[PDB]
RNA sequence: GGACGGGGAACGAGCCCCCGCGCCCGUACCGAGAACCGACGCAGGUGCUCCUGGGUGAGAAGCCCAAGGCGGCUCGGGUGAC
RNA sequence: UAGUAGCAGCGAAGAGGGGUGAGAAGCCCCUCCGCCGGAAAGGACCAGGGUUUCCUGGCAACUUCAAUAGGCCAGGAGUUAGCCGGUCCUAAGGCGGGGCCUAAUAGGCACCCGCCGAAAGGGAAACGGGUUAAUAUUCCCGUGCCGCGGGGGUAGGUUCUGC
RNA sequence: CCGUGAGGGAAAGCUGAAAAGAACCCCGGAAGGGGGGUGAAAAGAGCCUGAAACCGGGCGGCUACAGUGGGGCAGGCCCGAA
RNA sequence: UAGGCAAAGCCGCCCGGUGGAUGGCUCGGCUCGGGCGCCGAAGAAGGGCGUGGCAAGCUGCGAUAAGCCCGGGGUAGCCGCAGGCAGGCUUAGAACCCGGGAUCCCCGAAUGGGGCUUCCUGCCGGGGCCGAAUAGGCCCCGGCGCCCCGUAAGGGGCGGGAACGCGGGGAAAGGAAACAUCUUAGUACCCGCAGGAAGGGAAGCCAACAGGGACCCCCUGAGUAGGGGCGACCGAAAGGGGGAUAGCCCAAACCAAAUCCUCGCGGGACAACCGUGGGGAGAUGUGGGGCUUGGGCCCGGGCAACCGCCGGCGGGCGGUAGCCGAAGUGGGCUGGAAUGCCCCGCCGUAGAGGGUGAUAGCCCCGUAGGCGAAACCGCCCGUGGCGGAGUCCCGGGGUCCCGGAGUAC
C-alpha cells in the first residue's frame, strides 16, 4: 500500500514493485474548475475515453480524448500528443498522468460513479 | 551406453530439453537484453554428471 | 461467449460430461497442430485449458456438497 | 491419456501403408491401456500396440488398427490432418 | 527331468486338429590418432575386447594384393647455403 | 618480444578434367596415383558419452591453414520385440528389521528373519528375405518356437491293472 | 562451472523525454560503407561520461662523423587566443 | 660550409582506434532497534521431472500445471521477470490485493517389498479389458513400516527449521617467550532431546544473636575471597540496586470402592454434566483427605464457604486488503522539456519522503489527521451451564499416628 518509510530506497522500491491495484492510484488527474463545480471532487484516476488538457511538455495546451492508458508504465495516450516514425507510421507520446487536467468525464461505467460519490462526500 | 535404465534416460531427456538458447523473439522483446541460458552447453565440453 | 461458472453449475451431469469430451477432443487436436508448429488460433489452448480445469472444479464442489 | 498426434513424414507413410495411428501418450500408459483409449475414444479395432519412449522423454504409440478400420480415415474425421 | 509312494474323480492325455493371452524398461549414433578419460578435434590411456580372404613363408612374422575402407595421424608452395 | 616460434619427425600423397558458387588446390562427380588389409585403417560391440545420428539450410564464431565442408550453427525429424538383453537365480559379498553391544547414534554384528548382489556365470522360446533419409532377429512377408489356459478327436480309463 | 566425493564456486549494472530504434538512394557475397534522415545531443542498440597504458594518422623539433637520461646557462626552429 | 633534403629511429601535442578508469546514478548490501515465532503420516521441508501458442533460464504452478472456485477490496483494463509476433480474456465486473477452498506427478520421515539409477515389483479385496470362455493373462483403485499405549474401537513416536535452549562425549594448535602440571576449554566438534522461548523456581536457604525471605535475568559486590610449576593465568558467593512478581501438588497418616475411562440410548448451550445399560482399570488401593501459618485424629461455632469442569451467548478492541485527506499547474524569461530565475498568490495538525521531459509545500503519490472487513485469526470484558465426600473460616483438645533409602554418610 506504499511505504510509510522516509527512506527513498523504499519510496522507490514501493513505485516499482506496486501490484496492479496500486498503480492505478498513480493515475489520477485534476479536474478542471468547471467539473470541479459540476462533480464536487478535485480529482480523479485518468480513464481510457475521459478528454484531457496536456499542461506540460511539448504538447502543452493540446486537448484530446484518452486512447489508451498503461498501467505498468503509468502512462497514457492522447489524441493529438503524436508524431510520425521514419516509416510514417502515426505513433503516440506516452504522457505521464500528473501532467494533464481532465476537462471531460467519461460516465457511461456505473463503477466509476461509485468512486465520485465517495470523494463527493 | 545401449543399455539404459530409465531413470537415466529421463534425466538425459530433461538436459536435451533444456540445451538451446532463447527464442530470437526473446532477444527483440527484452531489447537484445537476454541473449544467452545458463542451461546452454555442447556435448564435447560442459558435461553432466548423469 | 465464454461458459461462467454460474451456467456450468445448472447443467446437468450428462452435458457437463459431454461438454469435457469435446474440449478434451479439441485439445487433442490443438497439441498436434502446436507440434506441426502453426496454430489456427494461437490464443485458443490457453482457454480450452482452463475450461477443463473450471468443469473437473465444479464436479468436485458439486459432489462434496451433496458428501 | 492421449497428449496429440503425431503427423509427420514417418508417421503419414505408416498410417498409409500399414493402417496405424501414432500418438504421443502420458509416459506410464501401457500397451493395455492405450489399446483400451483408443478402442473408447475412436471406436475402432485395435490389432496391436507398439510404444516406444522418445530421447525427449515421451511415450510415443505406433498402434494398427484392424482391418476394418481405416487409420487415414480416423485422422481425417479427427480434423488432425 | 525322472522314479518311488499316498489320496481323489469318472473321465481323458506328452499324440493330431483348433482357439486365446504374453505386461514393464533398453533399442538412434560413436565405440575412438576428432563422439570415452586425460583443461584440447591431445602420438598417452581405455579396447585390439571379440573376428578376418589370396601369394610367399614355420608362422595370426614381414612384404605384396583382395573384400572393404582411407588420402582428415586436418597447413600449402618454392629453394636445394650452413 | 614479433608478423617471430610452432602448424616437420611417430614408414599414406597427391594430380587432371568437369560441376557448384561472389569466391575453389581443398566442397560434389569421373579418371589417374597411392596407404591399410590377423589392421594407429576392414567387421562387431561393452562401459562411458548423450543426440554427437538423419534431412534441409548456413558460415559471425568454432577446426593449428582454407572452405561453398563439418562431430560447428539454425530449423525439422528419428530408437516399434512373448521368442534380442534386462527382468529370474545364486557367487564372493552386502543391506534392513529383531536381538545383543553402546553415554549415544546415522557406530559394531557372532545370532534369528528377510531381501539385495552378474546386460561375460546359471537360465523358456525366431529364423530367412524385403523395406527407411534415419529402426530392424523389433516394421512387412513367409515359415516357426515357448509358457500358460481352453475346445474337439484319439490312445487310454471307468473294483484292478498299458503292450 | 570445478572435484569420484566430502566439498568448492565466478564474471556480469546505465540508449533516449519519447523508439522518434535510423525511411529512402548508391556500392558490397556478407558483416558493412557512402549519401540522406531522427533527436537538444548519436546518446546507434557493441548504446551516459569515456582517463591511462597501448596502436594508427597528422603536425612541430631532431635524424645516417658521433655514446643516449636529469639540471643550469647560451642559442636555433616552432607555438605563444583566453 | 651550412639550406632545399627526406632512411630506420627518438621526443611532444592534436585526432582516431583500443580499453573501461573517473564522475554522476542506485529496485542491492551491511549494521542497529522493534515485532513475531514452530512446520510434518490430513504425508512436511528438500529434491527430480513436467508445465506457456511461438518459451531456453529465473519466478510461479502440478496432468485442473505463470493456473481452477467462493467471498471481500479494486474499476477498466489484463495475459510474471520481459519494451516482440499472434490470438484471446474482461462492464454477465477481469487483471490485481486479502481471506477461505480445489487440484497437488515421482523421489523424499517415506511407511507393502526392492532400489547399481527419483524407477521396478508382491499379496489380498473390488473394478475394467483381451478373449468362445466363469479359463488364463493384462490394467486401474484401496489396504498391507517399525516400536509402542489401549479391552477393543482407536491413538502415539519418526522427518524438517537461520540462530537461540537442555543432557552427554570431548581435542589440539596456540600461551606459559622451551615444556610435561596448567591454560586454551568443558571451547571447537560429535551424539541425543525440547520450546516459541528453554532451563531455574517455593528453604534439610542465607546469616550472626541484627535480621533477610521462591526463581531467572540486568547493574554492582569484584578481578575482592580463593585456586595456581602460588607461574602464566583462573575466579566466586552472600549482601545492595533493578526488571518482574505467585504459588501449589503426588505419596503417607485417617476413611475403604464412595473412583476413573470407553461405548449405546434419553436429556443437556453442538460442551461439561445428568439418568440408565454394557465393557475396561481398580484392595499390589481408584477416589476422598493433605501440603510450614505441618498434617492426620476428637469437640464446638460460622457461610464473606472452599475447590474444580465447560467455553455457549452478548459486547469491545486488535491483526490479515483498503478508503478519505489542504493549498497555483498563475504572468514573463531561458530551454527540447521547467520543479530553475523575476513578479504575484495560497495551505499548513500536513515543509517526513518519493515520482513527474532540469532543482516542486500548493501537478501526482503520499504526510498531519480520520475512517474501514463478507471471511479467517488473536486478546479482553460481561453473562451463562455444571461437579465434589464441608474439603473453607474461627476456637478448644491433643501428646497418639504420618512426614519420601542403596538415600544421608
Ligand atoms: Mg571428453
Ligand atoms: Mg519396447
Ligand atoms: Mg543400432
Ligand atoms: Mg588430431
Ligand atoms: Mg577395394
Ligand atoms: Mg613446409
Ligand atoms: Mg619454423
Ligand atoms: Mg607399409
Ligand atoms: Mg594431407
Ligand atoms: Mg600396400
Ligand atoms: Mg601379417
Ligand atoms: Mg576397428
Ligand atoms: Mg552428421
Ligand atoms: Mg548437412
Ligand atoms: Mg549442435
Ligand atoms: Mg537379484
Ligand atoms: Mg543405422
Ligand atoms: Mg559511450
Ligand atoms: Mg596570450
Ligand atoms: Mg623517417
Ligand atoms: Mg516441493
Ligand atoms: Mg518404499
Ligand atoms: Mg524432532
Ligand atoms: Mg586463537
Ligand atoms: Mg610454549
Ligand atoms: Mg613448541
Ligand atoms: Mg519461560
Ligand atoms: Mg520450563
Ligand atoms: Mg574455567
Ligand atoms: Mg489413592
Ligand atoms: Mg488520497
Ligand atoms: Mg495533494
Amino acid at each position: 500500500p506504499f511505504t510509510a518509510s522516509a527512506q527513498p530506497r523504499k519510496q522507490r522500491l514501493s513505485l516499482y514493485a506496486a501490484p496492479l491495484h496500486l498503480r492505478r492510484k498513480l493515475l489520477n488527474a485534476k479536474l478542471s474548475p468547471e467539473l470541479q463545480k459540476k462533480l464536487g471532487v478535485k480529482r480523479l484516476p485518468v480513464r481510457r475515453g475521459d478528454t484531457v488538457l496536456i499542461m506540460r511538455g511539448d504538447f502543452k495546451g493540446v486537448t484530446g480524448k484518452v486512447v489508451k492508458v498503461d498501467l505498468k508504465r503509468v502512462r497514457i495516450f492522447v489524441e493529438g500528443a503524436t508524431r510520425t516514425n521514419s516509416r510514417g507510421q502515426t505513433v503516440y507520446y506516452p504522457i505521464h498522468p500528473s501532467k494533464v487536467m481532465i476537462v471531460d468525464v467519461d460516465l457511461s461505467d456505473k463503477a466509476r460513479q461509485k468512486l465520485i460519490e465517495r470523494r463527493k462526500r | 551406453a545401449r543399455n539404459k535404465p530409465l531413470g537415466k534416460k529421463l534425466r538425459l531427456a530433461a538436459a536435451l530439453n533444456s540445451n538451446r538458447n532463447p527464442p530470437l523473439w526473446v532477444i527483440a522483446k527484452t531489447k537484445r537484453r537476454v541473449t544467452r541460458s545458463p542451461a546452454r552447453r555442447h556435448w564435447r565440453r560442459q558435461k553432466l554428471k548423469a | 461467449r465464454k461458459l461462467k461458472p454460474k451456467a456450468l453449475r445448472e447443467m446437468s451431469p450428462e452435458e457437463r460430461r459431454e461438454l469435457l469430451n469435446q474440449l478434451r477432443a479439441e485439445l487433442v487436436k490443438l497439441q498436434t497442430q502446436r507440434s506441426r508448429g502453426f496454430v489456427e488460433k494461437p490464443g485458443r489452448i490457453r482457454q480450452v485449458r482452463r475450461m477443463i480445469a473450471r468443469i473437473l472444479t465444479i464436479e468436485r464442489e458439486l459432489a462434496k456438497a451433496g458428501a | 491419456m492421449i497428449k496429440r498426434f503425431v503427423i509427420t513424414e514417418k508417421a503419414l507413410r505408416l498410417a498409409e501403408r500399414e493402417n496405424k495411428i501414432t500418438i504421443i501418450v502420458e509416459r506410464t500408459a501401457t500397451k493395455k491401456q492405450i489399446a483400451d483409449e483408443v478402442q473408447r475414444l475412436y471406436n475402432v479395432k485395435v490389432e496391436k500396440v507398439n510404444t516406444l519412449i522418445t530421447p525427449r522423454g515421451e511415450k510415443k504409440a505406433y498402434v494398427k488398427l484392424a482391418e476394418g478400420y481405416s487409420a487415414m480415415d480416423l485422422l481425417t474425421k479427427l480434423g488432425v490432418l
